[PDB]
């Protein structure tokens, strides 16, 4: 189990890994205009979930997790 | 520490390009609307290829 | 100016023969040197009329004229290492023409080639034909069948020959070919792929073939 | 003089006049700066001149590649547009090889497409190849179908020698002597 | 051999590949039955096997 | 003559091949 | 004076003239500085050399790779973009240590592309290859199959002696005298 | 007086004159500056110089590294990059190794490459080697091959005899005399 | 300006001979000299005719006309160590020919070599073509598996054959097929994948028993 | 006077001057200051410099090793990268080691180097050394191995004496007397 | 000037000879030399006529004329220590040749050098070939397997062999083979690993080899 979570934390940051790549980019072109007051909190998400969606990564990992240990 | 190191940092060599290309060009975004997401699938179904193996 | 002079530095890879129908002909020795000799003559930089002929097609020509004036007819091959004097291969076990007969023939085809000045018909045999077909086709260790029937023998070659096994076979046929003719015994090469490669299987009189543990292939015989 | 084609490039112009000469008519390769080529031909022949040109298709389209369909600036590359490159060169690249055999004139090579091997749970099935060649007069062009299916056959992942198909031919008669002009 | 061979379930764990030729199979299986190290009996009906 | 080369094998397969002789 | 051919490249241009001295044709070649290259011939001799144009399929394409169609200057790489881009470095520098062997002048190597590698968790399948060659004339040719075969073997991880196949032939007779001119 | 190529290499101009005068024509390397090479043959000896151009697939190119296609100054580079510019550096260090041995000319070697079992909780399999050599005549070159694989064994993780294969051949005959101007 | 003097530095590569139709005769080694002097005249500076001949292509000329009009022949080689004197190395047990036409071959044979000046019979033996053959291949020890059968016998070199093997049997044909020539004796190298090299066995009741050569073979897991 | 090469280096034409006086043959370096070298021959020794040029692939290219492709100045090292530093410095220290032993002239040793067996929970596997050697002639050369082997044994964790393989030669004749220049 | 002061500095590694036929032969000793001399027949700063001979090519030069010539022939070496009077290592248990067409042996032969004075044919015994190769080989410890058969012996040396004894049997065979040649006893060095790697197998007429604890093969009898 100490090796099951110890591998589970590295796809715990693998998947994650794109999305702070979207946290940063939204806040630059907000940066880039005048409206810095507001948060990007809501404009994070709708780009946080079409990288979801037409990537399939619904498909992508469940298929990939099982894989690893049965053959067809 | 193999891959760990390798995935620690092209997330962080994205942002200067894909963030440093709207500074150069500012010194029009419909056509750069589709640019933007045609790379970011492509990092994300890189990781998820050494994530799943 | 002269014909011979208009070719190549080279003066030994043609002949030029004159002919009967005033034209002279040239013998060349491959297809190569065949549109050699016509692009000079195609362009017109010569005053007189002329003709190339080679050593496959004054063969296929004259067999046009052959199964038309005389079919049912048993020959083998024309050969034309000397071109005033060709020699035409007749079978032996296989024509009832007489002796007269054959020389009214010789006289007609005569006629058809006017570089040449005779012809000499000699009468090979038909069963050494195939009998160095056989012996030459057991030195090259090929795996082969042969059928025997009227009018021609045929060999077939099966099996899953590999690399090696396909270019023995390739060169000698052609070097058959050459000598022979492909008029009497014609050859097949056939590759098909392997059933039994991984598989387990019996042989002799009740054979069988087992593609898996619960599973038979009884081949029709 | 009257001009049927103009506008033509270097690769086009070169192909009507190799078609009309075989039909007994001849034609003027003019250049014309920027604008390409154009083919002017004389007036006793011009009847039977557009008469061959309704024939053939000429003038001929420039031969199409799958990978042009898909550029590699297209930044957005699936994994259904990623095998259609990659497939779309291997049949460049063995018709560029097969040219080099002993007595091959052209060719041209067909390869069976599978794209969704990947995502689904199916194991891709085999491939299926096909080859047109046109040989030089004179050659025993049956003894040459065995050297090209040992030499395709291993070329992929697994495929039979029921999934090979050759179909080759020989070349037509050469055309040398000139056409000759209309006198009138 | 005319009868029916019937081979227990913890001796068909074993494997075998060769070129083998029967014509008087009541000598061979004798002494094959040392080899791999086995034993038989033949019931009147059937050929018993086992490990 | 006859005889076995063992290079580490396990006491079934031993005994095993003396079960010949 | 007709021209045939202009903007050629240096090297599609060198092929053209050995191929027409082959059917005793004689053409000049004159440099055009930055705008390629030209080929003019004789005028009897025009109408005979538009025919193997056509035949032969001047101008050559230049000969495709498949790391061509994928750049090296990607921003984002896909593992099956990366194993195409490496098995196709290894095929082109196993073709130019087979050109350096006794009596080999040309050769060209095509290897199996495995394409659903990573994405399925089946393994990856065997590796089949296949070759060619030409060699120098008067060599027994039939005892040189069995040396390319033994090198091809331990060049790849695991491949088996039936998923090797090498063609190969001797080479055409020597072409060594000039065509000659036209006299009118 | 006619040329042949020009732009051609330092590397190339010196390998492009040793082949011609092998086959009795002689050549001249003009120099034009910072434009690169040029090489001229005289007028009768330009019919035959065009046939083993063709014949010998002549300019020659460069050698393929595979470290060429992985490049170091990348800033992020895969694994699989890694690993296949890993052995692409033995592969170089052990060929640059072997000519300091008694008698080798020129070797070249190839190493297998496995990338694919590494990540997997498969074990990578055996690796193989493949070994060519060019000799000074002379030599009894049957005992040669005994201590060429016994360098190659023990220097890798573990290989066997049967895995690896020398092919050697020794040099060919000398050219010493000059070809000769063609008198007239 | 003669002609030995157009050829290179060295007068020892080349032999130039005079025939008998006033043609000149140039006598190379092997093939690449060959080419040395078909490039000379190939470019025409020499104002006569020449021909250059060889140990192969002469010897390839003269067997298709022997193939045309003396069919089913027992010949070997024709050695042309010395041009004006060449040696016919004929077989003595699978011929039927008197002294009568023995003289109608050579003056026949000479009309076609207008260099030679007479042609020399000899009857070489057929058992030491083959025990010379088999002697010399026990020598490097390697497997072979004998075919005999009438007009030619055949040694088949198969099996998982090392770098060793292969490199001895290949230089040990071409000496062979300089003396005698692939007329009689054929040698058939070929890799298949068994470590059992060429030879397999079935077994049953007795021992194993050698079965016959056939061109199927087990395939070897090791 | 005629020129072979030119932009040579330093370390790079005092190579190719010992080998043409290996053949009978003098040459001339001319420096050239920012260009580099320049390799002149007479005029009739030239047909044969040209010869060699080829066999011996002249000009030679640097030493290649394991460090330049990872270099310590790129900005991210893996931990396989440190891998191929550390082992690839103990690797160049014992040829430098080598050769302040009595009788050696020059060596080159090569180490097996294994990265998979780290990131994995496999155990690593043993250490396999191969090492060359040129001794001076005269020398009693059969009990030069019984130092060396226990030399390189000890160097490492646990290699076996099978593990390593040392395969050392004599130097050829030495060369003293001048070539000698072509009298005309 | 003379050739001997066209040569290089050291007047000692060459030797000129005249020959009979209006040449001047060079005899050198070693292919590094030969290639010295040869460049200065290259260069062409000699006007007259010249060859260079030496020991291994001039003694494969003349065992081709003495393939067609003299078939069936047992010799072992041609000795060149004074290249004037050659040596000849005739055999003695395989002739039945007697002086006077050994006689005419000699006059052939004379003819084929022009540059030696007389040859000189001394028989040599061929069991005394044999016992100092099995002697020598002996010495150095070495394993191996005699096959005598009909017309020569044949050693095996295979397995696993070590670094020093393949030094010290390659330096024997290469000094063996200098002084006797290798026309009649063959070396056969082969280096190869454990057959049957780390399989357990049952020696000795009726052989079966097991790949795994529940996997016995049967191929040819072990």
């Amino acid at each position: 189990a100490l090796s099951e979570i110890k591998s589970a934390f590295k796809i715990g940051f693998y998947l994650y890994l794109p999305f702070v790549v979207v946290d940063l980019v939204v806040s630059s072109v907000l940066l880039a205009l005048g409206m810095m007051m507001m948060s990007p909190v809501t404009i994070s998400t709708p780009i946080k979930l079409v990288l979801f969606v037409a990537l399939d990564g619904w498909t992508l990992l469940s298929k990939g997790l099982i894989l690893q240990y049965m053959d067809i | 520490m193999d891959d760990l190191v390798f995935a620690g940092n092209k997330a962080l060599y994205l942002v200067l390009i894909l963030s440093g290309w709207p500074t150069i060009v500012a010194t029009c975004l419909f056509l750069l609307s589709g640019w933007y997401g045609e790379v970011l699938l492509s990092y994300g179904r890189q990781v998820i290829f050494l994530a799943l193996a | 100016a002269e014909l011979d002079s208009l070719l190549g530095q080279e003066k030994e890879r043609f002949q030029v023969l004159p002919g009967r129908d005033k034209m002279l002909y040239v013998a060349a020795q491959n297809e190569r040197d065949t549109l050699w000799a016509r692009q000079v003559l195609a362009r017109g930089d010569y005053d007189k009329n002329a003709r190339v002929i080679n050593e496959n097609e004054e063969n296929k020509r004259i067999s046009i004229w052959l199964d038309t004036y005389y079919p049912q007819l048993a020959y083998y091959r024309i050969h034309f290492d000397e071109p005033r004097k060709p020699v035409f291969w007749l079978s032996r076990q296989r024509n009832t023409m007489s002796k007269k007969e054959l020389e009214v023939l010789s006289q007609k085809l005569r006629a058809l080639m006017p570089y040449a000045d005779s012809v000499n018909i000699t009468l090979m045999d038909d069963v050494t034909a195939a009998g160095q077909a056989e012996a030459g086709l057991k030195q090259q260790a090929l795996p082969y069948s042969r059928r025997n029937h009227k009018g021609g023998v045929t060999f077939v070659i099966q099996g899953a020959l590999d690399d090696v096994e396909i270019l023995r076979a390739r060169q000698f046929v052609d070097s058959y070919y050459r000598t022979w003719g492909g008029r009497y015994v014609q050859f097949a090469i056939e590759l098909k792929d392997d059933w039994l490669k991984g598989r387990s299987f019996q042989y002799g009189a009740e054979g069988y073939i087992k593609m898996s543990p619960g599973h038979w292939y009884f081949p029709s015989p | 003089d009257k001009d049927l084609l103009k506008g033509l490039d270097q690769e086009q112009a070169n192909e009507v006049i190799a078609v009309l000469q075989m039909h007994n008519i001849e034609a003027n390769k003019i250049d014309s700066g920027k604008l390409g080529y154009s083919i002017t031909v004389a007036e006793p022949d011009f009847t039977a001149a557009v008469y061959w040109i309704k024939t053939y298709q000429l003038p001929p389209r420039p031969r199409v590649e799958i990978a042009q369909m898909f550029p590699a600036d297209s930044l957005v590359s699936s994994p259904r547009a990623e095998k259609a490159r990659l497939y779309s060169a291997i049949e460049q690249r063995l018709e560029q090889s097969l040219q080099t055999m002993e007595g091959v004139l052209s060719a041209r090579v067909h390869i069976s497409y599978d794209i969704d091997a990947g995502e689904n749970g199916r194991p891709p099935k085999p491939v299926h190849l096909s080859a047109l060649a046109v040989y030089e007069r004179g050659s025993p062009l049956a003894h040459q179908i065995s050297d090209i299916k040992r030499f395709l056959k291993n070329s992929f992942a697994d495929v039979d020698y029921d999934n090979i198909s050759v179909v080759l031919s020989e070349r037509s008669d050469a055309q040398l002597q000139a056409p000759g002009t209309p006198v009138k | 051999l005319k009868e029916p061979v019937i081979v227990s379930k913890m001796a068909a764990r074993k494997k075998i590949t060769g070129n083998f030729e029967f014509h008087d199979p009541n000598a061979l299986l004798e002494k094959l039955s040392l080899q791999l190290g086995l034993i038989w009996y033949f019931d009147g009906q059937a050929i018993y096997i086992y490990d | 003559g006859s005889g076995f080369v063992a290079k580490d094998d396990s006491l079934r397969t031993f005994f095993d091949a003396m079960a010949l002789q």
